[PDB]
């Protein structure tokens, strides 16, 4: 997990953050997603227990229990890829996506 | 202007002048020598311009395409990627990659 981002196929666990600056992206034990100091919220208090926040293979935002089940999604969806939720620093979190470039300095070829 | 963060570079911000990227040991940096570097992961990598112009700067545009321009706004490198028109971000990641995602397909804020 990044400090201000989560890639597709992590996790933001129950009581996680993602911060940039003021702005304070927190994943509550209460299941509701909240921007501290960006006016915004899942509105999913009291929704669940164990919530975990994930982003799908097609860039969409998930909020599922412990159990597994589905709390809320941010229903806009793309093409199957490799995608980036970015807290930016002017107080807004964003869905970027799909990757379209690369550098890679892992490959020794 | 958009206020920097240290792992981020959103279409329009530009780095010029040893200006860098920053994510735990790794760096990409568009040094004064015209060179766009990334010193990390297991064996770095290079745009391989070095003395290919003079003031370079680097800019991710809102198409996606992540350019080094001279001063005379030559072209030096281009990452030749090209996709819809949108908010564009290049990522030097915590496990060493950068990487340019976009478009912008959701927001919690317009």
């Amino acid at each position: 997990l990044g400090t201000n981002y989560l890639l597709s196929g992590q996790t933001l666990n129950t009581d996680g953050h993602l911060k940039n600056g003021d702005f304070d992206l927190v994943m509550q034990n209460d299941c509701n997603l909240v921007l501290y100091n960006g006016n915004w919220q899942s509105n999913t208090a009291n929704n669940g227990r164990d919530c975990k926040l994930t982003l799908t293979d097609y860039g969409e935002l998930v909020i599922k229990n412990g159990d597994g089940s589905t709390v809320w999604r941010s229903r806009a969806k793309s093409v199957k890829g490799n995608y980036a939720a970015v807290l930016h620093p002017d107080g807004r979190l964003v869905v970027f996506g799909p990757s379209v470039f690369k550098i890679d300095p892992w490959v020794p070829g | 202007n958009i206020p920097f963060t240290d792992n981020l570079l959103f279409s329009g911000q530009v780095l010029y002048g040893d200006g860098r990227l920053t994510a735990k040991n790794h760096q990409l940096v568009m040094q004064g020598d015209c060179n766009l570097v990334l010193y990390g992961g297991k064996y770095g990598w290079q745009s391989n311009t070095h003395g290919n112009g003079e003031h370079c700067f680097l800019r991710l545009n809102h198409k996606g395409e992540l350019i080094i321009k001279d001063d005379d706004f030559k072209t030096i490198w281009s990452s030749n990627s090209s996709s819809k028109q949108g908010d564009y971000v290049l990522i030097l990641r915590d496990d060493g990659f950068a990487v340019i995602y976009g478009p912008a397909i959701w927001e919690t804020s317009a």
